[PDB]
């Protein structure tokens, strides 16, 4: 019960970078950059409300 | 969010800061700085949930 | 800016004097036994002018 901090200041503390922070909370999107465009991973569950 | 607002980098700074948030006094290093976070959460004469 | 900001807008009056609140919005050293007495003087009592006392000081 003190002072408040970012709640990722203790994952860092438990030695996680970053990248494993993002990558323990979200769901990843990946695009490929190919023929000079670009593509998606496409969810369709995930286009829910949008 | 709370990425965007974290003022550390990596595992030394968040213990650093942890250590001044705790014991806000002593120039933190590298054993107090980690003990003190160890003794927190992480030992069983420091911590218990019984 | 930050401490000023922080201060005034969210105190409106903060209704039942919400004193565990900025107190954590603010620098330094924390768990101190002087920073105490210099926000329980400005609240109320001579609100209005007090507020404007406070940064000034």
């Amino acid at each position: 019960r003190r002072r408040k901090l970012p709640a990722t200041i203790i994952l860092r503390a438990l030695n996680y970078t970053t990248e494993q922070i993002l990558d323990l909370f979200f769901e990843k999107v990946i695009f490929e950059i190919r023929d000079n465009k670009l593509q998606m991973e496409l969810v369709p569950e995930r286009l829910r409300g949008e | 969010e709370t990425l965007r607002v974290d003022p550390t980098n990596d595992r030394l700074s968040a213990l650093v800061e942890i250590y001044r948030m705790m014991r806000p006094g002593e120039p933190p290093t590298r054993e107090a700085a980690e003990s003190l976070f160890e003794n927190l959460f992480f030992s069983e004469d420091r911590y218990d949930l019984s | 800016q930050s401490q000023l900001k922080l201060l005034v807008t969210r105190g409106k009056e903060q209704g039942y004097l919400t004193y565990a609140e900025v107190n954590d919005h603010l620098p330094e050293d924390i768990v101190d036994s002087d920073q105490i007495e210099d926000i329980i003087q400005m609240i109320n009592d001579m609100g209005i002018q007090v507020m404007e006392e406070a940064p000034d000081a």
